């Protein structure tokens, strides 16, 4: 549905999306929204770094989940 | 698609001048995005005579998902919480529409104060109070619209019980919250009241 | 949820349709847009209805099924 | 006997009914012009929501007064 | 006021709340006393998963009341 996605900075961000979005969506989505390069973005949910080739739905990331960025 | 938030509520509020005093929104600040809503207590309510405060906040992808909406005024309702004014109304979770407006939101709260479905409660202890003793339960919600919401009046018997209590040296919302909650009987409110 | 559903561009001349006003965004049917019909004959700018579609399964305004 | 209901694309539409008419009847002919079915309709005038059996004579609705439209609702 | 906090392991947690307090807030007590991130406790309690924008008088949990915690994937 909707989920959140913490900063490195501390801002916590939401963002409607829809699960089929695959994880290279969301790096790119997310830099329209704030962002810099998704190819500097790291985005970690439930321990598992998150590979950009996946998407949303095969990490299940349900309704109102968090997502936090780091850098690499 | 543009999130037509600002806008659509722009145009809920160009669309609003054109009508005939139940409900209303206001702008809290230059802030489209937080809102302040009143509702007149329904008549022949416990309610009625009361003007209740909104706290109406508007997600970015409004009108696409509903409105955050809770009663800043305190109010004792089985659907509505004592203590934060959280509502739960479906129309406000799994059955918003688009289609809807501020408008018929605030109405459907109108009508939601008429009509209590205390079998799926927010508040237990009002349902509670609201199923076994429904004499007891409009007295407390009168209570409650007087002292909270400007209603006219309130039943002297329970606010002799307050002023009672209150000159003990608790602090009168302390009191009411006691009171209410254990069924207006001194004895269990002022354990409540003293205890730490 | 990918729906055949009815689609047509707003002819302010050609209105053969009842409304005149998409609820969602709560603006008018404009000429040259595109509107769509949903199975309980409501109408609206398919950009807007489209995305509530997405995330419901069910009409704006009436709450019929969009999908049976 | 012409009334008005706001309905649920913000506008209002008239009515010609009688204060003999039933809630039922005013719901039905809201479907008529509308497309929401009575089950999802629900008439609030000034804070009171009306029920179906009564009428606009028992909840006295004259002239030219104006019922607001709501999909139904439900405290949870 | 006291309450209890069990888990499936047995561990009992006692915390110090007000009626007042939401779920959530109770969920950040837990944290605080536990290190488990909000977003991984379940409370349950007399046939209810509780919400965090309910209190514990949302739910009459008055004192000495015991909680049932249950974890969620932490692997994911
Ligand atoms: C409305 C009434 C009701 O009981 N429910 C869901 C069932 N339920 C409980 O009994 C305790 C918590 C809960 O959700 C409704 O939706
Ligand atoms: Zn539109
Ligand atoms: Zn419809």
């Amino acid at each position: 549905m909707q989920i959140f996605v913490k900063t490195l900075t501390g801002k916590t961000i939401t963002l409607e999306v829809e699960p089929s979005d695959t994880i290279e969506n969301v790096k790119a989505k997310i830099q329209d929204k704030e962002g810099i390069p998704p190819d500097q973005q790291r985005l970690i949910f439930a321990g598992k770094q998150l590979e950009d080739g996946r998407t949303l739905s095969d990490y299940n990331i349900q309704k109102e989940s968090t997502l936090h960025l780091v850098l690499r | 698609m543009a999130n037509i938030a600002v806008q659509r509520i722009k145009r809920e509020f160009k669309e609003v001048l054109k009508s005939e005093n139940q409900i209303k929104v206001d702008l809290v600040d230059e802030n489209f995005t937080e809102l302040r809503g009143e509702i007149a207590g329904p008549p022949d309510t416990p309610y009625e005579g009361g003007r209740y405060q909104l706290e109406i906040k508007i997600p970015e992808t409004y009108p696409f998902n509903p409105p955050k909406v809770r009663f800043i005024t305190k109010i004792w309702h089985p659907n509505i919480s004592s203590v934060t004014g959280a509502i739960k109304l479906d129309i406000l979770r799994d059955q918003w529409a688009a289609a809807m407006t501020l408008r018929t939101v605030l109405l459907s709260l109108q009508a939601l104060l008429a009509a209590a479905e205390p079998d799926c409660p927010q508040d237990a202890v009002v349902a509670n109070q609201y199923k076994q003793n429904p004499e007891m339960f409009k007295q407390t919600a009168r209570l409650w619209a007087h002292v909270y919401a400007g209603a006219p009046v309130s039943s002297p018997e329970y606010t002799k019980k307050i002023e009672n209590l209150s000159a003990m040296g608790f602090d009168r919302n302390a009191v009411i919250v006691a009171l209410s909650s254990k069924s207006w009987d001194v004895e269990t409110a002022t354990e409540l009241l003293l205890s730490n | 949820d990918i729906e055949q559903l009815p689609s047509y561009r707003f002819n302010p001349n050609n209105h053969q349709s009842e409304q005149t006003l998409c609820v969602v965004c709560m603006c008018d049917f404009e000429s040259r847009q595109l509107l769509r019909v949903l199975p309980c004959n409501h109408e609206f700018h398919a950009k807007c209805v489209d995305k509530w579609l997405k995330a419901n399964r069910t009409c704006p305004i009436c709450r019929a099924d969009a999908s049976e």
